[PDB]
């Protein structure tokens, strides 16, 4: 039952994951480094390299150039596994039904991506294929493991490094948004995921505002690489599915207590000396495996560690079974006042769509005769409140950008108020 | 040059 891939070098074979392969710099196109007469040895002292059929026109090779301990402190732990809260359910299984069943409370391990809807490349797709989709020229976010701090670089920069035998550094790509690159063809988000989004079903199509760029993420991690603790911007919930290599998840439930713990040790500025998974009471260890798919809830801590090169497609989304815990989350990060850098965008301006469509729900349970379910009540309120507090007089400045055109506030919270009262009898 | 290791 065979398929199509592609092969390289003069052989014209697959990638072999045991050989030793140079990429050519004129023709673009990797070589068996025992095929072209170049030893692994010897690889680094070559500036420019032109495999024998480029040498014939392009000229000669330029052969002439002229945190691990705290690595070690997370495999010194003994986290409990991640079986007794993370459930495997398989993709066809996972619909919006089984959502609403179990609420979202705890992240769910789909083992294959049959089911989910979820369109990814297939395992023979490269960080190669990424930078030429991508776009070589584009600047990317770049952190530095080891110095925990962010660079902003050319990606044929990162993917230069990528490519180098022995890295003296470690450096991560956690922030790439593809949606507005032709890669973005490639990759189409699970079919739960656009069922539960705000944004997907709420966000109108002539919106002046742009929608939150927060729907593909491409994740470039290389071996023994570390992703601090963290909460996704707004409380949104996540979806990780990792093409090649694995990764190790470190979860913490948003319990009140690791929530407020959390709040404190982000804000400190000596956050990235202090493991955070201390302070914590469980910590749940999470094996990711290729080919796999995990999504977090809201408001969950969570880490990374990476022990093989690792490309992963993510995404956020907001939905409507967390709805206390996304506007808790985002008061967190208001606080916090962090860099707007891995934020949310428009996430206000996703409530102002949502709190307009509960209106219209409200309107259509009267017309009905069936009343809105309680989760949807409760969340309306908890909005409504939230629009009172960012559109007060005292701090309307502050939120009446994310404010979406044509709307007005003051008719929506005393029309949602309103609702809310006449529904809760 | 860019190159892919070995395993
Ligand atoms: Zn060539
Ligand atoms: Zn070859």
């Amino acid at each position: 039952n065979m398929a199509t891939v592609p092969v390289y070098c003069v052989c014209r074979l697959p990638y072999d994951v045991t050989r030793f392969m140079i990429e050519c710099d004129a023709c673009k196109d990797w070589f068996h480094g025992s095929c072209v007469g170049v030893e692994e040895e010897e690889a680094p002292d070559i500036d420019i390299y032109h495999c024998p059929n480029c040498e014939k026109t392009h000229g000669k090779s330029t052969l002439k150039k002229k945190s691990q301990l705290f690595i070690k402190e997370l495999r010194s732990r003994t986290f409990p596994s991640a079986e007794d809260v993370v459930a495997r359910v398989p993709g066809s299984q996972l619909t919006l039904g089984y959502m609403e069943e179990h609420g979202f409370t705890e992240p769910i391990l789909v083992p294959k991506k049959d089911g989910l809807g979820l369109a990814v490349p297939a395992p023979t797709f490269y960080v190669s294929d990424v930078e030429n989709y991508v776009g070589p020229e584009r600047s990317v976010d770049v952190t530095d493991v080891t110095k925990q701090k962010d660079c902003k670089m050319k990606l044929k920069e990162f993917v230069d490094y990528y490519y180098s035998t022995n890295r003296k550094r470690v450096l991560n790509v956690t922030n790439l948004e593809f949606s507005d690159t032709r890669m973005s063809s490639f990759v189409e988000p699970p079919d739960i995921v656009k069922k539960l989004s705000w944004v997907e079903n709420y966000w109108p199509d002539d919106a002046l505002l742009a929608k939150p760029k927060v729907t593909k993420y491409c994740l470039i991690c290389v071996k023994d690489s570390y992703t601090d603790f963290h909460i996704d911007s707004g409380g949104a919930s996540a979806w990780y599915h990792v093409l090649k290599g694995e990764k190790t998840f470190y979860l913490i439930r948003p319990a009140s207590a690791n929530i407020s713990l959390y709040e404190r040790w982000r804000s400190a500025s000596n956050h990235s000396e202090m493991f955070f998974a201390d302070q914590v009471d469980k910590c749940y260890k999470c094996i990711v495996k290729q080919g796999q798919t995990l999504f977090i809830p809201s408001g969950w801590i969570y880490a990374t560690l990476t022990p093989v090169d690792c490309l992963a497609f993510a995404g956020h989304f907001l939905h409507s079974l967390s709805v206390e815990m996304q506007m808790r989350a985002y008061e967190v990060e208001r606080r916090l006042k962090l860099g707007s850098l891995t934020q949310f965008p428009n996430f206000e301006t996703a409530c102002w769509y949502m709190g307009k469509h509960l209106l219209e729900a409200f309107k259509g349970s009267h017309k009905s005769g069936k009343q809105l379910p309680p989760h949807l009540v409760q969340g309306a309120k908890i909005l409504n409140g939230a629009f009172r507090s960012w559109t007060k007089k005292q701090a309307l400045a502050e939120h009446e950008d994310e404010l979406p055109e044509h709307f007005k506030p003051s008719q929506l919270i005393k029309d949602l108020a309103k609702e809310i009262r006449l529904s809760e009898n | 040059p860019r190159v892919k290791a070995a395993q």
